[PDB]
RNA sequence: GGGACGGGUGAAACAGGAUGAUCCCGCCGAGACCGCCGGCCGCGCAGGCGCCUGCCAAGACCGCCUCUGUCAAUCAAGGGCGAAGGCCGGGGGCUAGAAGGCGAUCAGACACCACCGUAUUCCCGGCCGUAAACGGUGCCGCCCCGCGGCCGGCGCGCGCGU
């Protein structure tokens, strides 16, 4: 019943993959495909996981998701599609005796993208506290949730995809979160767990052209 | 192979792929894909290199399969890989088998450069009921 | 007679507690009676860490860990030497 | 996409595979569930209670030179609630899984182990009214060696620290 078949890799060719301008390194790699008999459409939509540190040679525990939207000059162009953290960091985040807060909210954009962002916070220990457990009461918790929502709305209420990607590459949103919260109590780790794209417009050409070859833009 | 049938050579970077390891309690899989998982360059399993069913997850078969994979992928022009080490998961053991370390070493000494490493075991925030009943495997 | 003051569990100021499943036999156990141990370990064991670092390309790359919680039933903990059967006087010691 | 085994066990064998399986990625559908934090923490008359957001009523405690003036304790009969399983009538139909079937093991094995799988497990309305329903210790009330931990509220002192 078994049959031999010709080697597939005698009819293959590679294509390069490029990232937006926000990052110093933009060559993601190469992708093989099978000869048209059409390569352009089949490789039109593919998602590549990229570690942030490799994009910007702190940055070793975050990775982005990038999807191709256009193939031109035999090279593929990509834009933002999602951001997440590594699993080992998340596992490390947890410690007994502390309280955990996870919040998610939906945020629209000027471009029509709608995003859901996940935020995680933990409490810490006071410097000269007699007790060893670092739990807190309820009013404190509701205050922290309200502060998270308010700060996220203010610093991301209105934004564009390039601005959002620049902010994620930096950590100013996390910095604002921690400074807003720290005025309440001792928080331990505060940051963004991940970002998802809920719905996007069908056609994204001006945005790719903006994201790619932005240079000074 | 013709030059077009291989990754383009450029000194700026090196031909980077991704390797998926399935370190189960009954079998081991070593799988190579591009940056995305939509294609495949080399797929091998420990059940090809042994005749005894219980030895399929044994590390020796893992090493043999791994070096065969190294030969094929080096023929196809791939030198550096990323590691995605995975267990069965899904209301299961959640601990690796004994073929994983063998695969890692065999890649390392096969002249294969190493990049990043992450855990890819499927884990839930919930749980469907697992088999065995409320008394468990009584043996 | 009564063997332990705690009745073999940690149940205070309650009537019922949520349940879990043993990781090796999949038995159902109350959460306050199951035996728990937290472990932290390297994905690559310690003998090949140097080779992994030499073969790695990133500078300063840190080896990621594994964070897991293991839960075992009474029968399986004993069979795997997780706990020992102790003497009558030594049952009252509570240090690790 | 790729090309030969995969599954499972102490070891195996039944079921899956050139109709391309296992493996990688993406998308779609439905229904369950609420993890690591999670505890000699807590809430509730008990049985029991853990996703986001919002709504409705309730409750013990603490603090008080606020009101009434014995209005209380316990209880046959009577009334209400009451785990899981089970039943009646409608919905829904993914996991697991009584019954049933099949492969091993055995002297035998219709059991323990492997696999397939019906009722059931989920929702609504209504019956049943039982548990190692255990702190195997009835409710109200007074005195009582000493040390220590945690939870909530209040007050005091200072060099202002949870
Ligand atoms: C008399 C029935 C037992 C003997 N058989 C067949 C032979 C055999 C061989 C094994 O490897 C040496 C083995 O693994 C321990 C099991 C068996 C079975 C097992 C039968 C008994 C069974 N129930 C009681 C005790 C027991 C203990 C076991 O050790 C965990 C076991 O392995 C799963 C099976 C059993
Ligand atoms: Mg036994
Ligand atoms: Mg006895
Ligand atoms: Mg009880
Ligand atoms: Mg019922
Ligand atoms: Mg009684
Ligand atoms: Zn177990």
């Amino acid at each position: 019943t078994q049959r031999k078949n010709p080697d597939p890799y005698l009819k293959k060719e590679w294509y390069p993959v490029i990232a937006p301008a926000h990052f110093k390194s933009r060559h993601i790699g190469q992708t093989p495909v099978t000869k048209t008999a059409v390569a352009t459409d089949v490789i039109n939509h593919r998602v590549y996981e990229v570690n942030l540190g490799d994009l910007n040679p702190l940055n070793g525990n975050t990775k982005f998701y990038l999807q191709t939207q256009l193939v031109s000059d035999g090279k593929c162009l990509t834009n933002f599609h999602g951001m997440d953290i590594t699993r080992h960091k998340y596992g490390s985040l947890f410690r007994k005796g502390c309280d955990c807060i996870d919040v998610f909210m939906d945020i629209p954009t000027t471009d029509g993208y709608l995003l859901r962002v996940f935020v995680i916070a933990f409490t810490d220990r006071f410097r000269f506290q007699r007790r060893k457990n670092c739990h807190v009461k309820g009013r404190v918790i509701r205050m922290m949730r309200a502060g998270i929502y308010e700060t996220l709305h203010n610093e991301l209420g209105k934004v564009s995809i390039p601005v959002l990607v620049t902010k994620l590459s930096n950590f100013e949103v996390n910095a604002k979160l921690t400074e807003a919260l720290q005025k309440i109590t001792m928080c331990r780790d505060v940051m963004i767990r991940r970002v998802k794209v809920v719905k996007r417009p069908r056609n994204t050409m001006e945005l790719l052209s903006t994201m790619h070859d932005s240079n000074q833009v | 192979y013709a030059p077009e049938n291989l990754p383009a050579k450029n000194n700026n970077s090196e031909a980077f792929a991704v390797c998926h390891i399935y370190a189960g309690k009954n079998d081991t899989f070593i799988h190579v894909t591009d940056l995305s998982g939509r294609e495949t360059i080399g797929r091998v399993s420990g059940g090809m290199k042994v005749k005894r069913h219980c030895d399929e997850p044994s590390a020796y078969a893992a090493m043999q399969a791994t070096q065969d994979l190294i030969e094929i992928i080096t023929d196809r022009g791939i030198t550096a890989v990323h590691i995605k080490i995975r267990a069965d998961g899904g209301t299961g053991k959640r601990v690796y088998g004994q073929g994983g370390s063998a695969a890692i070493r065999a890649l390392v000494r096969g002249g294969i450069k190493i990049g990043r490493i992450e855990d890819s075991t499927p884990i839930p925030t919930d749980r469907t009921r697992h088999k065995g009943g409320r008394r468990g495997r009584r043996l | 007679p009564v063997k332990r003051r705690n009745n073999g569990r940690s149940k205070y100021n309650c009537g019922h507690t949520n349940i879990v499943r043993c990781q090796n036999c999949h038995r159902c156990v109350p959460k306050d009676k199951v035996i728990k141990r937290f472990t932290i370990r390297n994905i690559v064991d310690n003998t090949i860490a140097d080779d992994v670092l030499n073969a790695c390309v990133i500078q300063g790359f840190a080896i990621p860990k594994l964070y897991n919680k293991v839960q075992y039933c009474v029968s399986c903990s004993i069979h795997n030497h997780i706990v020992r059967v102790r003497s009558r006087e030594d049952r009252k010691i509570r240090t690790p």
